[PDB]
DNA sequence: TTAGAGAATTGGAGAGTGTGTTTTTTTTTTTTTTT
DNA sequence: ACACACTCTCCAATTCTCTAA
């Protein structure tokens, strides 16, 4: 009660949000409204908000033209699952029922999941080239939800442990996670790319907490030889294409990547791989609808929009037109709530941004007209316009 | 599809009318209202055939041949009120005085929308749009005299006299309340900011809903258009009925009426 | 240098009038409207520079009221707003939207200014309306012209009837029939702009929206029926109506013979040729958008109430006051001035309900000026109505069936005075009506599918010549009356007023009547110190709202004993209960709240003064007539 | 998409009809009615559930009373979706209505509300919400058949749709379901695997003693269904609770 | 890594076809013939 | 015959793919 008390706090905000754009006089009470631009031509536009309020106006011109451009759409053949479904919708349990599946998943990580997975994965090595997707999909999404489960649990409370799910770090299994990964995307097979993408990224988080704490350096030195780091950085650019959840996953698994090999102490290379412009594409094209994400999604956007404007002083990237109206769509009394946390983040940002884009378009007039377009790659001028 | 000959042409009639207008004095009777017109301060312009008779009898006593034009407008009176009008238009003197021309909305429409054309260039509207007066004739005086100025009851309109100018007497028997007419109906488009005109004759019409306009078209802006009333011209109407006088009716018969409408002043 | 808004065809810029009023709004002090009235003298220097605004809207803040008064003529006043007034007039809409935003902004302004505890998203979900009224001369509803569309206008007139209140739609409620997306859509122009894709990024298909009718948003919209008044009619014709629609907060104001006026915007709508089709017609509907209703306290009020009230001469003053160029008469005025006043209205838990209303009639000779009479009570009171008796019928009289039920005269006269003149005119079955309204104050119908009970407290003033045409002292008061026993017993007051000759009377009558020529447009008046109607009305206003006696154990006995008196001798019961009913109505003229010995003599005298009684022979019934 | 406020308020209603928890009239002893009054239900086949309106205002802070209150037309499914689980886990022999049993359509009402308006007092800001109104029958109508759920079946191939949702005109179905025939046209309403309902029309007006001065009474027409059709009969005086609605023109 | 040549999929312009349209009280004011 | 509702058809606009510099 006092949960669905606060949503209907929620809801109240979001009636007031309508009533803001609601007229206190009827609809046929209505005048009307001429707008005259430079050069002295004029336009016209109705309802008694549009007298008041020039934003509302504008937005109400551009909102009657009709056309809008035709788009593009990757995966079928499997019940639904975390794969091409919105995860963010639980199902429902009653008190003894919640109790009861939490015992018995409990009991099973505290005896069974260490000799199931050994054998199971001792199984697939012998047996991989004979394999049908069901079985890859099944094994990369099994691996995941018991390792992140433990994790979560032990960060909750001292009588767990984090050696329940050990098994999964011994090298067989890390191999055949890496194998399955690099044949699913060698035959441009997406679905279980996807899976094991999911599962590779459970692995780095595992790594990642063992570390915080012998073999496991020898492991992470050879999870992160040239060859994978080539594919891990390829891995990003091809997701602008795909479904909302494939732009997620690589979002997430370039996160715990980057921070991985924060913590190792090659760094300047490794990160110079990753910042071109296709990346940056699908982090606006992910961005935008934010309407659909949770808060965490978008602070992971912003961590990596820090690390490429501050600290790689990469600035170029970002002068691009798309990315400006985004920030006064999400910045608006319209998106973000006042108070939720990512205000604090957007707004710091974005002050920033405009600072240093007042002290380049100063500098150098010629970016107005560069402000639309992708940048130039041509050798004698471009140097001197990326810096 | 077949046609005829007539012993009419309107040109020579058009002529005769422009010289009667700025030559006939009982300076000249008719451009001091057409002066009055101009300053605003009279709404409309009674014609007398009296003067038109006057006028042929002088021109035929200096020795030149004129059309009868008074038959020639009694005969078919619809036809003259526009030709009337044309001619008032071409030689309107103009104002005396100032007049405080901002007053009027279809001023700075026209002015905003004639600039719009000289942007655009580095009929437009239809004429009845801006004629700010009324016109009407007053029938031949009886002691000069026609049938106009021989009153007829209401049985004797046969079907011979439709399309002319008549009297009637009678007992009005009922008289309906001022009600508001369209002329011309303006519109506006929401994407292009352009305004296009429509002209009422008929009873009935049916409104734009298309900007049809060649540069809206060019630019492929398939806008939608709205009706507006702060640029459109009314016209009043009321609608009465007249009724032959009681000792007139013939033995046995039931009394007989007609419908008459009234418009302007 | 930047780009501007601009009012459709005026180039009228929004910035000065936004401006311009904020600036009137929040600098306005009263002292400004009286330097444009007469005298600088009545400047009251305390009170009239405060500014009035700002104080109301302080009032509208902490009352939680949402609606401005303001009369037109402060615009011309306050020089900044000179020319605003005349955009006022010229266009409505736009100009009033302006101000509502205006107001708006500055109620929030006040309490983020001044720093207050009140909540911000309470003022920021509201509505603030404002409604001009007094603009200017009042323009007769036959001569509106088509030059006069989408301008302010001003209407008196009468009410006929009200329709009752259609729901208005506001906003449209879409949902998703294949994956449940819901959008809220605005209304403008009466045309619901549907979407024409489903507007969620994976369900993009066509025709995939719908409507979902009760959960919508609607308003309150109703018609009102307002008829010309009869002093503008044209010579030899039939009054005019005109139609108003009135929106949500004046929607149930007024009722059916309700006075007002209004101000309001007037339109002009096309109608279509059929129901199929887009073909519209050549001739336009009309009507009016209302945004004002008026109706045609202070400490200082309260003050002259109550001096006024200590006044020796106060019943013969308000008495020669309501009715001043009528010479004397003075019982008849004095009767009618009870009436109006009345009694008190009692209510038990059981054993029913007590009627506060007098009955009057006024009967005797012709030429003696009843009907004269008659047209200041008319006039005097809040609501009432005036009809002779050759123009009534029974169904008119009370109600109508039309299948819907409409009001008669004496239900449209409730809690007022219905006057009725030439009583003896109309028929038996007629006047048999009146018998249940005046005793039960309340009316019963029992016809082919409508059957119901409906209240009338009326109060019946009347007026009548006897049998003969004049007065016949040969024959007894009751034959002269001839009204039957069963409907003169309804009566409180019966008038005997005869036309005597006499020289001392006949020389002061028609020194009285000659003096009215004497002046194109007289200032002569029958007596020198006389109250002005305003104030008298005000006065039997509030005696009427705030006073309520109760009988006292001396009344009681005075009443029994005068009562037993009256009838040891005819006297009924009903002459008991009508001083009973007369001593409160005397009670509450002086203001008091207990009913007294001096109260219930005053209506003894009255009775019996009224019917001729002292002259009266008390065994054969027949006046003499030395003795008048 | 789904509404996350319908499945809270679902699964409070849920709590609220497990554990209301109101002591003995007698003693200092937790009855639990309204799981009594299922069972009660269930002992007599009834298809409808009394509720109070203050039993309801006192739990949780009065928030799902609000709710339920001010926005009824869209909670009502959810309330219906709460209601079943609770009889399914303590009555399952009510949900059905030998070859199958079709389920029963149940009914929840409320009484005791804080006030009561007249016929004059209704507005168009009330839409949808929960009220109770009085006044006096004039007429009724016979108690008719509405279509509830239907079912159809094509006429140039064998194929069938079932379930088909009706509102305010009756409605038919878009395409055939089976890709091998395209006939939009011929649709027959299958009468037995169809769901129809009781249905009554009646019509009041206002009380004699509460007409304002100088008026007439107004009047308004009210619907009855299910097993209240031929409760009110005319003359009489009665009082009504439920929700106003809007109709269109059909 | 750019770009240009060829193939496949989709949108809606617009042309065509068929269709629908005119058109026994019950209550209440007034004149008239009948007992 | 005059506005509408609905069906049918063709053509070119668009994106995707392959090849070579
Ligand atoms: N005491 C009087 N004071 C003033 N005017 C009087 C008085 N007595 C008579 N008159 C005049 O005489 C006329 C009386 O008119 P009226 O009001 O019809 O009297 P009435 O009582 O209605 N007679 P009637 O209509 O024949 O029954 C008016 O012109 C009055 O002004
Ligand atoms: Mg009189
Ligand atoms: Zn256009
Ligand atoms: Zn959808
Ligand atoms: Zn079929």
């Amino acid at each position: 009660g006092f949960e669905l008390s606060k949503l209907l706090q929620k809801e109240h905000q979001m009636r007031k949000n309508v009533i803001k754009h609601t007229s206190a006089r009827h609809s046929r009470f209505g005048g009307l409204l001429s707008i005259q631009t430079p050069d002295k031509t004029r336009l016209t536009v109705s309802g008694s908000q549009a007298l008041v309020d020039e934003k509302i106006a504008l937005q109400k011109l551009d909102d009657s033209k009709k056309w809008n451009k035709r788009i593009i759409k990757a995966a079928e053949g499997l019940p639904n699952s975390l794969l091409n479904s919105q995860t963010g919708k639980a199902i429902f349990f009653t008190e003894s029922n919640g109790k009861h599946f939490k015992e018995f998943i409990n009991n099973f990580i505290d005896s069974g999941f260490n000799i199931l997975l050994h054998s199971v994965t001792n199984y697939f090595t012998t047996e991989q080239d004979r394999m049908v997707t069901l079985e890859q999909v099944e094994y990369l999404l099994f691996f995941a939800w018991f390792v992140k489960y433990q994790l979560l649990r032990s960060k909750i409370d001292n009588s767990a442990d984090i050696k329940q799910v050990s098994e999964a770090l011994k090298e067989v299994t890390f191999i055949l996670v890496s194998s399955l990964l690099r044949s699913a995307y060698d035959l441009k097979n997406w679905t279980v790319t996807h899976a094991g993408m999911i599962a590779f990224n459970e692995l780095l988080n595992l790594v990642s907490r063992t570390k915080a704490a012998t073999d496991i350096e020898f492991i992470v030195s050879r999870l992160f030889s040239d060859e994978r780091i080539q594919l891990l950085s390829n891995l990003p650019k091809i997701g602008s294409k795909y479904s909302l959840q494939f732009m997620k996953s690589c979002i997430e698994l370039t996160h715990s990547v980057l921070k991985v090999l924060e913590q190792y102490s090659n760094f300047q290379k490794v990160q110079a791989n990753y910042m071109t412009e296709p990346v940056i594409e699908t982090y606006i094209n992910f961005l935008e609808r934010f309407r659909e994400l949770e808060d965490d999604s978008i602070k992971k956007v912003f961590s990596f929009f820090h690390r490429v404007f501050v600290q790689a002083k990469e600035q170029a990237l970002l002068f691009r037109f798309d990315l400006i109206i985004l920030l006064r769509e999400m910045l608006s009394p319209d998106g973000l709530d006042r108070m939720s946390r990512s205000r604090k983040y957007v707004s710091q940002f974005s002050d920033y941004f405009l600072a240093r884009l007042k002290k380049r378009l100063k500098k150098s007039p010629a970016w107005f007209v560069g402000l639309l377009f992708p940048p130039l790659h041509n050798s004698e001028v471009g140097f001197y316009q990326r810096y | 599809l077949p046609s005829i000959q007539l012993p009419v042409d309107y040109n020579n009639l058009f002529n005769e009318i422009t010289d009667f207008l700025v030559t006939f004095k009982q300076g000249p009777k008719y451009m001091a209202m057409l002066q009055k017109v101009a300053n605003r301060e009279l709404n409309s312009v009674i014609i007398d055939l009296d003067d038109i008779l006057q006028y042929q009898n002088e021109k035929f006593l200096q020795g030149t041949q004129a059309d009868d034009l008074v038959s020639a407008i009694q005969q078919n009176a619809n036809h003259f009120t526009e030709l009337f009008c044309r001619a008032i238009d071409n030689n309107m003197p103009l104002p005396t005085k100032e007049i405080d021309y901002k007053d009027d909305v279809l001023d700075v429409i026209l002015n905003q929308r004639r600039l719009r054309n000289e942007r655009m260039l580095s009929e437009l509207f239809p004429p009845n749009l801006t004629r700010r007066y009324f016109l009407y004739f007053k029938p031949l005086s009886q002691n000069c005299a026609a049938i106009s100025s021989k009153p007829l009851s209401v049985r004797q309109i046969k079907g011979d006299f439709l399309g002319q100018l008549i009297t009637v007497r009678g007992i009005i028997t009922r008289v309906s309340d001022v009600k508001p007419a369209v002329e011309v109906i303006a519109y506006t488009c929401d994407q292009c900011g352009y305004e296009v005109f429509q002209e009422v004759n008929s009873r009935t019409f049916t409104p734009l809903s298309e900007c049809t306009s060649e540069e809206c078209s060019q630019n492929q802006t398939k806008g939608q258009l709205f009706m507006s009333t702060r640029a459109s011209k009314f016209s009043a109407f009321q609608e009465c009925k007249i009724q032959e006088l009681s000792q007139q009716v013939p033995v046995g018969h039931i009394p007989r009426s007609l419908n008459i409408h009234v418009n302007g002043t | 240098s930047e780009p501007l808004r601009i009012i459709w065809g005026t180039n009228v810029s929004i910035q000065e009038c936004t401006t311009n009023f904020r600036n009137f709004l929040m600098s306005f002090k009263y002292k400004f409207r009286k330097i444009l009235d007469e005298r600088e003298e009545f400047i009251n220097n305390t009170t009239d520079e405060e500014l009035y605004y700002i104080k109301q809207l302080n009032e509208m803040r902490e009352l939680g009221t949402s609606n401005l008064n303001l009369d037109a003529r402060n615009l011309l006043a306050y020089k900044q707003t000179e020319d605003l007034y005349h955009q006022l007039l010229n266009y409505p809409q736009e100009v009033i939207s302006i101000m509502d935003q205006t107001i708006k902004d500055c109620m929030v302004s006040l309490i983020v200014d001044n720093n207050l505890d009140y909540d911000l998203d309470e003022i920021e979900t509201k509505f603030y309306k404002v409604r001009p009224y007094n603009v200017g001369s009042c323009k007769g509803m036959r001569e509106l012209n088509p030059n006069d569309i989408d301008k302010l206008i001003n209407l008196k007139g009468l009410v006929l009837r009200s329709t009752p209140v259609i729901p208005d739609m506001k906003v449209a409620f879409f949902k998703c029939n294949v994956c449940d997306h819901t959008m809220a859509v605005e209304i403008d122009r009466g045309v619901i702009q549907e979407p024409a894709r489903c507007e969620r990024i994976d369900c993009n298909e066509p025709n995939s929206m719908s409507l979902i009718h009760n959960r919508c948003s609607f308003a309150d919209k109703q018609v009102i029926k307002l008829q010309e008044t009869p002093d503008f009619v044209p010579d030899g014709q039939t009054p005019h109506s005109i139609s108003l629609c009135v929106y949500d907060e004046l929607v149930d104001s007024c009722r059916a013979g309700d006075r007002i006026e209004v101000t309001g915007t007037f339109r002009s709508i096309p109608i279509r040729a059929n129901s199929r089709q887009r073909v519209l017609k050549s001739l336009y509907k009309t009507y009016v958008d209302v945004v004002h209703v008026k109706k045609v306290i202070t400490d200082q009020d309260l003050a002259k109430i109550r001096e006024v009230a200590a006044r020796e001469d106060l019943y013969s003053l308000l008495a020669r006051s309501i009715a001043p160029s009528i010479y004397e008469l003075e019982d008849v005025k004095k009767g009618i001035l009870l009436q109006l006043f009345g009694g008190t209205n009692k209510t038990f838990t059981k054993g029913g309900r007590y009627r506060g209303d007098i009955n009057i009639l006024l009967c005797g000779d012709p030429s003696t000026s009843k009907s004269q009479i008659l047209q200041y009570v008319h006039k005097i009171t809040p609501r009432g109505v005036y009809t002779s008796g050759k123009g009534s019928s029974a169904v008119g009289l009370t109600a109508y069936i039309t299948l819907v039920l409409e009001s008669g005269a004496l239900v449209l006269s409730d809690g007022g005075v219905c006057c009725i003149d030439e009583f003896d005119k109309m028929s038996d079955s007629t006047r048999s009506v009146l018998h249940e309204v005046m005793e039960q104050q309340t009316i019963s119908i029992a016809k082919a599918g409508i059957i119901t009970t409906l209240n009338a407290r009326s109060s019946i003033l009347a007026s009548a010549n006897p049998i003969g045409s004049r007065y016949n002292p040969n024959l007894p008061v009751t034959e002269n009356i001839d009204l039957p026993p069963p409907l003169l017993s309804r009566f409180d007051l019966v008038y005997l007023v005869l036309d005597k000759v006499d020289e001392k009377n006949d020389r002061e009558l028609a020194k009285h009547l000659t003096n009215l020529y004497l002046e194109d447009k007289p200032e002569h008046i029958s007596q020198d110190d006389v109250l002005p109607v305003e104030f008298l009305t005000m006065y039997i206003s509030y005696a009427k709202e705030h006073i309520h006696p109760i009988i006292t154990e001396a009344a009681k006995t005075e009443l029994v004993r005068a009562y037993v008196g009256m009838r040891k001798m005819t006297a009924t019961t009903r002459q008991l209960e009508s001083m009973i009913r007369l001593a409160e109505a005397h009670a509450k003229m002086k203001l008091k709240n207990v009913v007294e010995l001096e109260d219930v003599q005053e209506a003894v005298r009255l009775i019996r003064s009224a019917i001729k009684d002292y002259a009266t022979d008390p065994k054969t019934g027949k006046i003499d007539m030395n003795l008048v | 998409v789904d509404d996350v406020t319908g499945e809270k308020v679902r699964e409070a209603f849920e709590q609220f009809l497990e554990d209301f928890s109101v002591q003995s009239t007698d003693t200092g002893e937790v009855e639990k009615v309204y799981r009594a009054q299922i069972e009660f239900m269930k002992i007599y086949d009834l298809n409808t559930i009394y509720i109070d309106y203050q039993h309801l205002s006192m739990r949780e802070n009065g928030a799902l009373a609000m709710a339920i209150s001010e926005q009824y037309y869209r909670f009502l499914p959810f309330l219906q979706k709460g209601l079943r689980r609770v009889v399914r886990k303590y009555a399952p022999e009510l949900l059905n209505t030998s070859p199958e049993q079709t389920e029963r359509v149940f009914q929840i009402s409320f009484f005791n509300l804080p006030t009561v308006h007249r016929i004059r007092d209704i507005r168009s800001e009330k839409i949808g919400s929960l009220l109770s109104i009085s006044g006096t029958v004039t007429r009724t109508s016979e108690v008719r058949p509405e279509l509830y759920k239907a079912s159809f079946t094509c006429d140039m191939c064998r194929a069938i749709v079932d379930n088909v949702e009706q509102s305010f005109k009756y409605t038919e179905p878009t395409f055939c379901p089976n890709p091998s025939c395209e006939n939009r046209a011929f649709w027959t309403l299958n009468v037995t695997r169809s769901r129809f309902l009781d249905w009554q029309k009646v019509r009041i007006q206002e009380n004699a003693n509460e007409i304002p001065t100088g008026s007439m009474p107004r009047t308004l027409d009210v619907i009855l269904r299910g097993d209240s059709v031929e409760r009110a009969k005319p003359g009489d005086r009665c009082k009504f609770t439920g929700v106003e609605i809007v109709v269109p023109d059909v």
